[PDB]
């Protein structure tokens, strides 16, 4: 006959690695800016000074 | 201050099938036990070491 | 968890003479026994008062 291993002998491999799901960012980046009639308004005066 | 001991670890005793499919019949690979009377007061509880 | 293995012994009547081996060829059986890992751990907390005194 032929040999053959066992059902519990065989082996199963697992990776390291992962997929991601994929998500739309929406495209908001680029209307950000400080420059008076951008379409999206970046306030960073709160990082130095105090206030919520 | 805390101090703890911690080990990730499992005891098992070997049994091994013996029939055509490898979790067939499980024998003790090289225990043999023994179940004998004694004068000595119980460990386990009656209702403890009832079967089931 | 951890699989180890068990090799069965061969009792086939050995080939003698110039008899062909080529296909009376022995089966190799083997079995497997998983054992599960688990955590235990236990901790003491003592205050520092309680380690001076």
């Amino acid at each position: 006959a032929d040999t053959t291993p066992a059902t519990g002998l065989v082996v199963q491999q697992w990776e390291d690695k992962f997929f991601q799901e994929y998500l739309h960012d929406g495209g908001f980046k680029a209307l950000m800016g400080t420059d008076e009639n951008a379409v999206i308004q970046v306030k960073e005066d709160l990082s130095k000074k105090a206030g919520d | 201050y805390g101090v703890a001991v911690d080990g990730i670890y499992g005891v098992r005793k070997i049994i091994f099938g013996s029939g055509s499919g490898d979790t067939d019949d499980l024998k003790d690979h090289g225990v043999v036990t023994g179940f004998f009377a004694t004068t000595g007061a119980a460990t386990v509880a009656a209702a403890a070491a009832a079967e089931n | 968890s951890i699989t180890i293995a068990l090799v069965n012994r061969l009792n086939n009547a050995a080939v003698t003479g110039a008899s062909t081996l080529e296909g009376n060829e022995e089966d190799m059986t083997s079995r497997s026994l998983r054992i599960y890992v688990d955590k235990r751990r236990n901790a003491v907390r003592i205050a520092e008062i309680s380690e001076q005194r």
